RNA sequence: UUUUUU
RNA sequence: UGUGGACCCGCCCCUUGGGGUGUGUCCAAAGGGCUUUGCCCGCUUCCGGAUGGGCCCGCGUCCCAUCAGCUAGUUGGUGGGGUAAUGGCCCACCAAGGCGACGACGGGUAGCCGGUCUGAGAGGAUGGCCGGCCACAGGGGCACUGAGACACGGGCCCCACUCCUACGGGAGGCAGCAGUUAGGAAUCUUCCGCAAUGGGCGCAAGCCUGACGGAGCGACGCCGCUUGGAGGAAGAAGCCCUUCGGGGUGUAAACUCCUGAACCCGGGACGAAACCCCCGACGAGGGGACUGACGGUACCGGGGUAAUAGCGCCGGCCAACUCCGUGCCAGCAGCCGCGGUAAUACGGAGGGCGCGAGCGUUACCCGGAUUCACUGGGCGUAAAGGGCGUGUAGGCGGCCUGGGGCGUCCCAUGUGAAAGA
């Protein structure tokens, strides 16, 4: 009895919280950004879409989103922001997106 | 039948039914005796043939034949069933191995000792 | 090579999708006569181009949905309902031979 | 990682190895990529080792890793001899 | 282990002289002399016409019993002959004639077949300088079948090679009598053997 | 309607030769004509020629037979001893070049229909082509 | 009546 | 910090999400070790190779029609969610579709193949061992961690069982190697070893390895080998038959001579060369050193004893016959059949035939069986023409020319792993 492969299980729950935390940040910021895009604030939605992107590409640096999984959310975000930003557009910050 | 017929229906392989329902298709099956009897054969012959009702490890109750000039098998004795039919006795589909648990080999058997299960004597 | 087939459209009733019936000739593996089997394929028609009775070339594609792994390449021969009427009549015969 | 190693094809007390390219994860006698030579340890025949070096030289370019015993035999057929 | 027992009783059952006894099959004691009828109580009774299988069976035994081989090695040798290229009939004989124990007798090193077997089995026979103690060893053309110098001083060996003086050997064999050497030149042909056995009969025995 | 004109022609000859007809007619067809050409080349028939009967074209097949024989049944030995249609409708027979049989250990022929034409079994093998196996003739 | 047609 | 990559948008070339480019935004990292000024083990981003894999497609893949109708995420669409990635994989909404006699749906059975057995072949049967793929880890469900799992010896939960229990609650999971028990006709040692090969970790030394290599037991299979060789009476004893003359066991034995299975004595392995150390630059190359389970086994040399034979059958198929015993009894029997007073068929003996460390038996598979007939069958009377018609589907198609080249035929090539054959 008493194999020390339980050491792996103990680490598994460490990484569990880590991955879980970063994801809940990604989601909460993305929904906050797309809220503003739908609500027409062009600067604030952009200032947030940047941090969402930065948080995404940071999550991929580790073992959370490592694959193109990061790219999907980055892709989906910038589209829905730019789309929702088409209601009296005026892309004020213009930082995150391309001309 | 036409070629087209064969394409439509095709031949039917002939299924061969087993002659020995000793289940698990086993080479042998052991069982306990129910009755030890003596039965009369079919038309051309006449004799007293010693047989036995056997409750089988296959969950079967069948009749088995007792080979040899004489037997020690009793009502409760346990035996091993061989298989193969007694022609002139209807319904007896299986034989009995002599030289197995409670069925001794035939005494004074000097010719065919592989069958009937008897050992090799000594010559002084 | 992507597998390519040639068959006749027997169904118009779906959206962006046509059912293509591809016959096949091959000798019987034992009895040696030439037998004619056939199999229906669900083809993708994005532009709703092809109609009932059209004979089209179908090509193995990246799956569009369940049961839809083929796209319509080009129209071979247009409008021969005799091939469709052959299929309908056989399908219509199954209302008999039930009870 | 793809490796170069031996595979036992001889019999009991008569071993015969097949120098072989295979993924390290497959069985030592299991499926392999390419047979690149044989090894008779008991040296029962005049030719008890053959390599086809230029093939073995290919797999070392694409990152195969030989065993200590495989590298020992490859050196004996001069895979690494560079003169 | 092969058949071991009365031999010149099998000279009788085949109806043909079987020189498995070595000498005394030549002297008028073989029991083929003044007793050609088969052994047993009914040997002197008139024999019934043999069935078509009876003839084929007896012909195989007449050949098998001559080389002194069990049916096991015998049958395998046949199944080997049928696959190889050539006439199944003659090839099978050449394979029997390639048996080391049979070559030893054929070379006159031993008086009989059984005797030549024991000489091999005890290591007295040399094949190309090495000892070979297996009677079933097949000799290839060109191999030297010699006598171990350990045994060259044995009186049994100097006995048989004394009568071999001036004696001729088969056209597919040759022997040096003094140095106790010997050589297997080639596979014998059907004509090279005088064996009183119809080979087509033995083939026909195995088609069943 | 006639079902298989070839088997019909193969039979028209089979039937005529059993009563030792001098000649027999078969409805004219180019494919049939190529069959008759192989038979006239391979010496199974005296030959053939086109002819019309009641205006419709036909093919006179002149049969040949052996010598009038000895005691009872003086009828001669047949030149065509056997003819059998192989690849019939409803069950077609196509053989590659390696699948072409040896008819009667060489003494007979196998009329093959090939992309390179109607050939005997030997002609088809030296041409190195297979095809539809028409019939045995020996 | 049952086996055996010699 | 931006080599570069990721993302929105535009442009270019390709053509499904492939490659490039522009602007903008976002994204990098870790040290350790010494022979410590340089090198080794590592770290980060990107591109490519190699290997391994996911998903999708054509085709092939057992029986029952006494299963004939099946289907609601079911069929498709748009948009979204999720994934490494397509997809009703999931979700919302829209359309009403999708499948079936070319066997749907249901039921039964079963891992599949390379191969194996059989067979003249076509074919039939089978899938143990070994190799490839798949599925499962007490039953069911679920995710976490990760390049990779929904994970045999990881986690959570429900259920059945076993153990601990202070009755509150816990611990488990041999279809890993042995080993026990149960069932069963039946299936092994709780063995040796890290020496070889292979795998995991490490700079290395080394550590781990019931993978593996070996031993053990079992005639379970295959193969090789012994139980003697030669001389030996027109022929002992005993047993068996007898026309009472004699015949048989039979050169067989006794006995003469030679060899020398076992066993004793000594020598005594190959499987093992690298990793490492040293020179050379930790490269090539060269040089050197340690390293056995099997096992003192294999093998060689010396010594050396005549030294296990069994089982089946002998009425025909089918090879081998007489006597006595028994009298439709006791019994034989694969089939046809033997025995009811002379039985070559029962039972024993003598003798004979067949194999021989095996011989028989039962079960199972193929064979003979052309007895499911593609090769290769039939239906007047032997088993078999539907009571007759109409006609649907399907199958089948007269003569001439021409296009196409799907079937068909030919060449080249790729593939057809290894083992087997
Ligand atoms: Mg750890
Ligand atoms: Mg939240
Ligand atoms: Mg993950
Ligand atoms: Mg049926
Ligand atoms: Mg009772
Ligand atoms: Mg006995
Ligand atoms: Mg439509
Ligand atoms: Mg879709
Ligand atoms: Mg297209
Ligand atoms: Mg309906
Ligand atoms: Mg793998
Ligand atoms: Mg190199
Ligand atoms: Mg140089
Ligand atoms: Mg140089
Ligand atoms: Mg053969
Ligand atoms: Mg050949
Ligand atoms: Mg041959
Ligand atoms: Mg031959
Ligand atoms: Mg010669
Ligand atoms: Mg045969
Ligand atoms: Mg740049
Ligand atoms: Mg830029
Ligand atoms: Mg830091
Ligand atoms: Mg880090
Ligand atoms: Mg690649
Ligand atoms: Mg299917
Ligand atoms: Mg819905
Ligand atoms: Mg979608
Ligand atoms: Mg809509
Ligand atoms: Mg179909
Ligand atoms: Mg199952
Ligand atoms: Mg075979
Ligand atoms: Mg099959
Ligand atoms: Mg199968
Ligand atoms: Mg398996
Ligand atoms: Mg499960
Ligand atoms: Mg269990
Ligand atoms: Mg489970
Ligand atoms: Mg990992
Ligand atoms: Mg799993
Ligand atoms: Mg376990
Ligand atoms: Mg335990
Ligand atoms: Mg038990
Ligand atoms: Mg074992
Ligand atoms: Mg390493
Ligand atoms: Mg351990
Ligand atoms: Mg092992
Ligand atoms: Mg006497
Ligand atoms: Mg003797
Ligand atoms: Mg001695
Ligand atoms: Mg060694
Ligand atoms: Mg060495
Ligand atoms: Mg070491
Ligand atoms: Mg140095
Ligand atoms: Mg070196
Ligand atoms: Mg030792
Ligand atoms: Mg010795
Ligand atoms: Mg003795
Ligand atoms: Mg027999
Ligand atoms: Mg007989
Ligand atoms: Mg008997
Ligand atoms: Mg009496
Ligand atoms: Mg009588
Ligand atoms: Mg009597
Ligand atoms: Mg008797
Ligand atoms: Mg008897
Ligand atoms: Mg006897
Ligand atoms: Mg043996
Ligand atoms: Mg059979
Ligand atoms: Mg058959
Ligand atoms: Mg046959
Ligand atoms: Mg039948
Ligand atoms: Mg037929
Ligand atoms: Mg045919
Ligand atoms: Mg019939
Ligand atoms: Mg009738
Ligand atoms: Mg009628
Ligand atoms: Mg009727
Ligand atoms: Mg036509
Ligand atoms: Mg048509
Ligand atoms: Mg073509
Ligand atoms: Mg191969
Ligand atoms: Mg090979
Ligand atoms: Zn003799």
């Amino acid at each position: 009895r008493n194999l020390s492969a339980l050491k792996r299980h103990r680490q598994s729950l460490k990484r569990r919280l880590r991955n879980k935390a970063k994801k809940s940040a990604i989601k909460t910021l993305s929904k906050k950004a797309i809220q503003l895009a739908q609500e027409g604030k062009a600067e604030e939605a952009l200032k947030i879409m940047r941090k969402a992107e930065s948080l995404i590409d940071k999550a991929a640096k580790g073992s959370t989103l490592h694959k193109n999984a990061a790219a999907r959310r980055k892709s989906r975000l910038m589209r829905k922001v730019r789309q929702l930003l088409e209601a009296a557009g005026a892309p004020l910050i213009g930082g995150g997106l391309s001309a | 039948p036409t070629i087209n017929q064969l394409v439509r229906k095709g031949r039917e392989k002939v299924r061969k039914k087993s002659k020995v329902p000793a289940l698990k298709g086993a080479p042998f099956r052991r069982g306990v005796c129910t009755v030890v009897r003596t039965v009369t054969p079919k038309k051309p012959n006449s004799a007293l043939r010693k047989v036995a009702k056997v409750r089988l490890t296959s969950g079967y109750e069948v009749t088995a034949y007792i080979p040899g000039e004489g037997h020690n098998l009793q009502e409760h004795s346990v035996v091993l069933i061989r298989g193969g039919r007694v022609k002139d006795l209807p319904g007896v589909r299986y034989h009995i191995v002599r030289g197995v648990y409670d069925a001794a080999g035939v005494k004074d058997r000097k010719k065919s000792r592989s069958k009937y299960g008897t050992k090799k004597p000594k010559e002084a | 090579p992507k597998k390519v087939l040639t068959g006749v459209v027997v169904s118009d009733k779906m959206q962006k999708t046509v059912t293509v019936l591809v016959e096949r000739q091959f000798p019987h593996p034992l009895y040696g006569k030439v037998i004619k089997r056939s199999k229906k394929y669900l083809a993708h028609d994005p532009e709703e181009k092809y109609k009932l009775g059209d004979v089209v070339e179908i090509i193995e594609s990246r799956p569009i949905s369940k049961r839809k792994r083929f796209r319509v390449l080009r129209l071979v021969e247009s409008g021969r309902m005799d091939l469709v009427e052959k299929y309908l009549i056989r399908r219509q015969n199954y209302e008999s031979l039930s009870k | 990682m793809v490796k170069i190693r031996l595979a036992r094809f001889g019999s009991k007390h008569n071993p015969h190895y097949r120098i072989v390219v295979t993924d390290a994860r497959r069985k030592r006698d299991g499926k392999y990529i390419e047979k690149i030579g044989y090894y008779d340890p008991r040296k029962t025949t005049p030719d008890w080792l053959k390599v086809d070096v230029e093939r073995a030289r290919y797999w070392l370019s694409v990152g195969a890793q030989p065993t200590d015993t495989a590298r020992r035999l490859l050196r004996q057929a001069g895979v690494f001899r560079q003169e | 282990g092969r058949y071991i027992g009365p031999v010149c009783r099998l000279c009788r059952r085949e109806g043909v002289k079987l020189y498995l006894k070595g000498e005394r099959c030549y002297s008028p004691k073989c029991a083929m002399e003044r007793r050609p009828y088969p052994p047993g109580q009914h040997g002197q009774k008139r024999a019934r016409r043999p069935s078509d299988y009876a003839v084929r069976l007896r012909e195989k035994q007449k050949l098998r019993r001559i080389y002194g081989i069990s049916e096991r090695q015998f049958r395998n040798l046949f199944e080997e002959a049928s696959k190889k290229k050539g006439v199944t009939g003659s090839v099978f004989l050449g394979l029997l004639e390639s048996r080391l124990d049979n070559v030893v007798y054929r070379l006159g090193f031993a008086v009989s077949r059984r005797q030549a077997r024991q000489l091999v089995r005890h290591g007295h026979i040399t094949v190309n300088g090495r000892r070979v103690d297996l009677p079933s060893y097949r000799v290839r053309p060109g191999d030297e079948i010699a006598v171990a110098e350990k045994s060259r001083n044995l009186e049994l060996i100097r006995q048989n090679l004394e009568a071999m003086k001036g004696r001729k050997v088969g056209p597919w064999l040759s022997l040096d009598v003094e140095g106790m050497k010997g050589k297997f030149l080639r596979l014998p042909d059907r004509e090279d053997l005088a064996l009183p056995v119809n080979e087509q009969l033995v083939i026909e025995f195995y088609s069943r | 309607m006639l079902t298989d004109p070839i088997a019909d022609m193969l039979t028209r000859i089979r039937n005529a030769t059993r009563v030792y007809k001098e000649s027999t007619d078969v409805p004219a067809s180019r494919f049939k004509e190529e069959i008759l050409r192989i038979l006239a080349r391979e010496g199974f028939i005296k030959g053939y020629e086109r002819v019309d009967v009641d205006g419709k074209p036909y093919l006179r097949v002149y049969l040949k037979y052996g010598p009038r024989r000895q005691g009872p049944d003086p009828r001669p030995e047949q030149v065509i001893h056997h003819i059998r249609r192989i690849s019939k409708p409803g069950r077609r027979v196509y053989v590659g070049v390696k699948e072409i049989p040896r008819v009667r250990r060489g003494l007979g022929i196998a009329i093959l229909s090939t992309s390179k034409g109607v050939l005997t079994d030997r002609e088809a093998r030296k041409l190195g082509v297979g095809g539809e196996l028409i019939c045995e003739v020996w």
